[PDB]
């Protein structure tokens, strides 16, 4: 097939997102909305267990 | 003191130990009892600023 755009692979992860679009206002973002779910954030790892209590309250929030 | 034994009538060394140890009394107190509720209070700050 001859794509006059391109082509993503991907959907991200979720479905029917209005993932039919005519009007596409193109945001390409590098940064995830996904940094982290759990305490610690996606590049600041801790084995130390008072740092890791620092965390968990915003890496859910930085998302958001 | 340091290179000197200094000669002193009680008058001068009575009230020396009477208004220095009340005065210290005072300020031990005050830091102390604001260590706790520092902590009380830190204890839910260190939580939210580390993101």
């Amino acid at each position: 097939s001859l794509i006059r755009g391109l082509v993503l692979d991907h959907g991200a992860r979720h479905p029917d997102m209005k993932k039919r679009v005519e009007d596409a206002y193109i945001l390409t973002c590098n940064v995830s909305l996904e940094y982290e779910k759990t305490e610690v954030n996606s590049g600041f790892f801790y084995k130390s267990a008072e740092e890791r209590e620092k965390l968990v309250k915003a890496e859910r929030k930085f998302i958001e | 003191v340091g290179g000197v034994l200094v000669e002193r009538t009680v008058k001068e060394v009575l009230p020396a130990l009477e208004n220095n140890k009340e005065q210290i009394q005072k300020i031990i107190e005050t830091l102390t009892q604001q260590l706790q509720a520092k902590g009380k209070e830190l204890n839910e700050f260190r939580e939210k600023h580390n993101i």
